[PDB]
């Protein structure tokens, strides 16, 4: 288990959650949510050793597999196992809108 | 939902003048929430301003919008050809957004009377079943003419398809094509044939007609 | 700045549907929500409904609250109107356009538009036929296009020649379904043995092409 | 759609299928499998752009946002997106057994 | 060299679950199955089960067959047996051993042992007591100690300073459900009185040790 | 469900002989299916041989197996001190896998009477509820023992709670320690108390005894 409460909790060199803030209007062009200006969709990196989080039986034999041959370059990447909605409110017209935005955040991290 | 009336449905003006175009909303709109298009023949319509008098990006200055809820308007002061279109106001204030019914500014030029032609039926359409029977008007103004055909000296009955030109670029004049489509069945029934045409000028309607004959 | 490119015009049977595109630039497509309006033949705007892109939230009239659908394809980099249950009534011009920013504001960006016709018609026509008139000074000759379908036709004179005096009309449907237009074009008496009558008709969709000659 | 289908028949440079032959025991040292004595277990490698298979809203935006930003290094990465399981044969003592090991081959790719 | 260590030693009322674990300390774990031997008091082997890594493939045994569930993890690099619904014959050694290869091999490498004590009883104990002769030369005399739990006890004479002759027993389980061995040593009449003889015992689970003399 | 078969249940002999352990399986175990153990007390046990004749890496060559079917032999040329120890058979031809009863292989050497001592019930024992009767066996071989206690000719084997020592290290003999626990009850109503013994290394019986005294 990778996620906020343990990733951002320490300072590991491996596959982790990594805080990250992207402003709609400044890093997305979205002019139309109203708020929040912003969020905190993070993302995931950092290297895969063998038995790091293996996602399946697969993330886990290209894991040990990977191990033994570094230059075959099949080392399982690091990503998002749990995203997170993010309630935004945007206007249609003139009539206040709060929906729930899915897989927008990422909560926690495994090696697939 | 919300209805967006413009007026005047129509608004003939020379080049120079000063066009003012009207927009009412069935319902208050804010200051900024009216939007002003112009669309040209054959063209995706053009934002001109939003919100009100918020002059869209490359908008001529001559274009100032106004107005806030229920009663907008769009001023062209000094208009230029490229001026004279058709016009409709956008709201978005509440969904559904909604457009005008439109106005048409068009070039408002000295009257001229109407080229009428009349048109006899081809040899290659009337040894078949159909007759086309076409009659023309070929520069006037204001477009203002109303046209109907005798058969024998009689009013007509849902027989008449007549489309119109645009404004011409050359000369500002319009010209119309009114077509009475009837087969043979009532064509070699009767034989008096004329293409009655009254406009304004002064109550001198004319009518050319013409007998069944060839060259 | 910012490029709109919607598909090509299509003609469609009754019932079917009709699937309408538009190509973003690119580096405008995630960052701004598109509305598709429509236009009828001598009728006013209609808001169709929009979406907002990346997030694929798409509201759309009531009017068409049950057969429209607007969605994006961020990959593709495009926007796809399709409208089904597709009814006579239904043709018309469909445009594509990007708001200035909310889901619901003016549109600056806009496409070529879509003629979408829904025709119970096979592609048959043009009937080109020539009429001639008759102290007269100046009269014209009118070669009429009678019927054809669908409606994109283009009609030169004299393998494009003879440009002043003419008036090709707008085409109006007929009740039995298709269209008729004429190229009507006045000229001085003065012209007799000229020798070039020629009325070059460009039917597009069926592979045909016409040429009369006007007299008497 | 980045499968086998796909990703096989073209030399593509970006995320993609990549071939792969784990034999048992020289490279899992599985002395425990009797048939087969080896699989097509694949991988899947290379960069991900902007617009490249998104698994997510977030992969979306994480991608539109590390292209404009690449310095941060948050680039969505090549995983796998479909799996097949791999059938085998083992046995018990003398008893022949024949089960389905679940994902174990990748046939398709997505960026996370 | 590779090596498997076990949990602590536990003790847990009948009808309960416990969860005893081993450690392939590093990297050879995938390639190796982990069978479950279990050694009763002064009894046999059974083997319990097995299971392969990665996979998660276990086979247990029909005697056990919905009680014991072994399991791995790799992601702490670690196997865990679990036996529910304990009854007092559960009480045992659990060894975990990797097998030579197959599922149902030799295995070759053993954990340290666990000990699971299954029994009604608390931690308490010991109630320890000397052990006098009253004549002819050589006599011998001891210690004991009685009505302990759990089994962990060790005794020694004089701080270790007493080997030659001593004979610390075998506990045994009487009808008390609680523990009970004897000790002693043989010791030379003429250091009778003269050297001293302490029972320095030892009891690891409850906070305990004890001393002891001899005289008569 | 497959039961194994190992024998002599005890094989005693001296370092440098040759241990010969044999295993019967129930059924067939074909070859390569059969595994020998050591087991020293207090291990984890030790593998030997695989299968048959098959040794594990890193044991002394004297260390053999061979067999097949149902009769596999563990054969042990020059016994090493470090040698004596207990073994199994274990087969993993057919699950569940399962052990042999075991052999002990217990070092031989001349005949040993049991240095039999007996203890009275302690008094800081006889004080909290009531306390046992200690008898002691110290040296003996080969261990072939039985003890019953005595009250005044008179006992039922209801408290011959009696466990045996492993065999020596520097010698190689056994201890017994027989213990006779009882209460008040049944104490303070009897005077002679024996623990009458019988190892079969003595040409006569013995039975120390006494009358609960002091020092």
């Amino acid at each position: 288990a990778l996620d906020t409460n343990y990733c951002f909790r320490n300072l590991e060199e491996n596959c982790c959650v990594r805080p990250l803030y992207i402003d709609f209007r400044q890093d997305l062009g979205w002019k139309w949510v109203h708020e929040p200006k912003g969020y905190y969709a993070n993302f995931c990196s950092g290297p895969c050793p063998y038995l790091r989080s293996a996602d399946t039986t697969h993330s886990t034999v290209l894991g040990l597999y990977n191990t033994l041959n570094p230059e075959a370059s099949a080392s399982p990447c690091c990503v998002p196992q749990d995203l997170e909605p993010l309630t935004i409110l945007y206007y249609v017209g003139r009539t206040p809108k709060v929906e729930q935005l899915s897989n927008m955040v990422v909560k926690s991290c495994k090696c697939s | 939902e919300t209805v967006l009336t413009q007026s005047p449905g129509t608004l003939s003006l020379s080049p120079g003048e000063r066009a003012t175009l009207s927009c009412r909303a069935s319902q208050s709109l804010g200051s900024s929430y009216l939007a002003w298009y112009q669309q040209k023949p054959g063209q995706a319509p053009r934002l001109l301003i939003y919100g009100a008098s918020s002059r869209a990006p490359g908008i001529p200055d001559r274009f100032s919008g106004s107005g806030s809820g229920t009663d907008f308007t769009l001023t062209i002061s000094r208009l230029e050809p490229e001026d004279f279109a058709v016009y409709y106001c956008q709201q978005y204030a509440d969904s559904p957004i909604t457009f005008g019914q439109g106005t048409r500014l068009e070039i408002k030029r000295t009257v001229a009377a109407p080229s009428v032609f009349i048109f006899p039926p081809s040899d290659e359409q009337l040894k078949s079943g159909t007759a086309s029977v076409v009659c023309l008007l070929n520069n006037f103004y204001p477009r203002e003419a109303k046209v109907q055909w005798k058969v024998d000296n009689a009013l007509q009955s849902g027989n008449s398809q007549e489309s119109v030109t645009e404004q011409d670029s050359k000369d500002s004049t319009y010209s119309l094509s009114s077509t009475l489509t009837l087969s043979k069945a009532d064509y070699e029934k009767h034989k008096v044939y004329a293409c009655e045409v009254t406009h304004q000028g002064l109550s001198s309607p004319v009518t050319k007609s013409f007998n069944r004959g060839e060259c | 700045q910012v490029q709109l490119v919607q598909s090509g015009a299509e003609v469609k049977k009754p019932g079917s549907s009709v699937k309408v595109s538009c190509k973003a630039s690119g580096y405008t497509f995630s960052s701004n929500v598109i509305s598709w309006v429509r236009q009828a033949p001598g009728q006013g705007l209609e808001w169709m409904g929009g979406v907002i892109p990346i997030v694929d939230i798409a509201n759309y009239a009531q009017r068409f609250k049950g057969r429209v659908t607007i969605t994006a394809d961020e990959s593709t980099s495009t926007t796809y109107m399709e409208l089904s249950s597709l009814r006579s009534e239904d043709t018309a011009v469909y445009y594509c356009a990007s708001t200035l920013g909310l889901v619901l504001d003016a549109m600056d960006y806009w496409g070529q538009g879509t003629l979408v016709t829904v025709s119970s018609a096979s592609t048959k026509g043009p009937s080109v036929f020539p009429l001639a008139p008759c102290s007269e000074s100046t009269a014209a000759l009118g070669c009429l296009v009678k019927d054809y379908f669908p409606e994109p036709v283009t009609v030169s004179w004299n393998s494009g020649a003879l440009t002043s005096g003419v008036h090709t009309f707008p085409a109006v449907l007929q009740s039995s379904g298709l269209y008729s237009l004429s190229s009507v074009v006045t000229v001085p008496s003065s012209s007799l043995g000229t020798k070039t009558y020629t009325c070059n008709v460009d039917h597009k969709p069926s592979n045909t092409k016409v040429d009369k000659r006007v007299e008497s």
